[PDB]
């Protein structure tokens, strides 16, 4: 559900 | 620290996907959309070397312009930018962090599912042609063993099944399948050649373009699917 | 088929007389406005190889500007156009041809009442100048022995009776008289010199701009008079 | 009259500061802002045949270079201006005077309390500047034995306490000290060099630019202060 | 109706 | 107000 690139942001 | 052409032109670029941006100490520039679902990074050949935010970055690189080329840009006494020419000074208010979105570090991205590319001239038709037959939504997939890129007007398409722009990428020799779907408004990437490294796993996925000069990292919109 | 970048600009100047178009099999395209006040014909270098109407012309001519020289132009399995290479492929809709105002025959103009020309430059002026001036209405006439055009702004004068711009075209050797009224709405022809064929009879009338590249054919309006009782 | 494209190119920097003009026989313009802060002025090598206001000189000079350099501006038979072509003709109205505001005479500019000079490439830096710094006021002081101008954006700084731009002009080597502030909305001066004369006594003060073509004198704000004792 | 006498003829 | 003391002198 997320949208963006935050699973990478935070790694 | 001086400018080069070249870096104000990646910056100008960088401006379309965040009119702001935090500049940091280094050869190393990033930024990222404020929604999260673009990223950019390069390496550029100038040295910065104070850590400033600029709210308005494409009215700083104006400014840019109607100095010389050797001018100096440092930090004023106040906090502020300086930017000194031969007869005259510029002064460019430094941002508040508060104000600015910028990536908290650099993009690690994984080891690719699938690597394909993209040349210059069917980029920048994939972008000219978007605005003139409506494609807001782009999906990398596998047809008849090829990568193609379909455009499709999400507005009068919700299922995406009318493909009104096909692009072949190349050939690939495999026996996965995917089906990456990329909003056309995070396509910020400046005129070029890419390496196109596309990720997935379970419901998360993103893809890569790998330039001669900068990288774009793009998220998938949750309709994606990819079987491995 | 491959259309060039001549037939694409004579398409483009069409668009501004009529915002869709038929294409027939050849080397011949035509148009005219909705209301049927302007007409407009030409001789491609190009072969037109399937009959196709085209809704949103000047969108169709906004993708082939982006597409590659050796695109080929064909018609797609469900019946619309397909604009593809070796490499990409566009499609954009047929359309219904009840949908897209088309003339019936080429108005082929056997017969004028006065021939005369005008250059390309002073037909510049005269489309830049009215801009200027708010002319929205030239006449065609005979003033001291000379063919000139007067501009008026005929919505702040009805009887036309206020000369904002007058251009001489040439001299007339006779005594036929002559007003050739033309809105200049209708004045779509694209820039160069053109061969000016005028003709009425009763209350009928129309003026042919005969180009290098395309013709134009011009209604005449109500207001026009002319006198050939020599 | 024939106006020349020096002439006409005067004319169109004179629009920017007052939308009419009053031109009067001779080899003379001059011109005023309607709220009369702005007055600037130039020699021409036309001579100007006879008087007539001009209220709209954007749209008269964009209709001028329309028609040949060798056209010939009069008076028209119905009390208004006429540019005769080789092959056309243009009416163009004339205004009442009352309508148009204009200097009744040219400024006689006392001698000046300091002198200074402005680069052709400095004005054009402090134009574009100005634009992306949004900076509408400017002040001109003495810094280090140095004349200089500082840009300021009132709005957001209303003491004008925080320089955003800074241009050094020359050398000052006096005990004197001035603060003259300008309207950046009324540095209309075309590109060039100018000499500056600034001038100031009690509450008035005024700045001359004099150019290669043309002088442009300005009013200064009424933040201004300047200490001529030492 | 503008030259539809011409292309009705 | 403005250039006013320089137009009328």
């Amino acid at each position: 559900e997320p949208e963006g690139l935050d699973f990478l942001f935070d790694a | 620290m001086k400018l080069s052409k070249d870096t104000t032109a990646l910056l100008k670029n960088f401006a379309t996907i965040n009119s702001g941006i935090m500049l940091k100490s280094g050869q190393f520039i990033m930024t990222r959309a404020v929604n999260g679902t673009t990223y950019a990074e390069a390496n550029i050949s100038d040295v910065i070397d104070f850590d400033v935010a600029i709210y308005d970055l494409n009215g700083f690189l104006g400014i840019l312009s109607l100095v010389n080329d050797d001018a100096e840009i440092s930090q004023s006494e106040d906090g502020n930018i300086k930017i000194a020419d031969a007869r005259s000074t510029i002064f460019w208010p430094a941002a508040d962090p508060s104000t600015v979105v910028a990536p908290n570090k650099p993009i690690p991205f994984p080891v690719a599912s699938a690597v394909t590319e993209i040349k210059a001239e069917d980029l920048q038709q994939l972008l000219r042609v978007s605005r003139g037959l409506q494609i807001d939504t782009i999906a990398i997939t596998v047809k008849e063993g090829k990568i193609v890129i379909n455009g499709f007007n999400k507005v009068e398409d919700s299922a995406l099944t009318r493909v009104k722009y096909s692009l072949t990428l190349g050939d690939y020799d495999g026996e996965n399948t995917f089906n990456f779907i990329i909003n056309m408004a995070n396509m910020k990437m400046q005129p070029g050649n890419y390496k196109l490294l596309l990720w997935a796993k379970g419901k998360q996925g993103a893809a890569k373009f790998e330039g001669e000069h900068a990288n774009y990292v793009v998220a998938l919109e949750a309709d994606s699917t990819h079987d491995f």
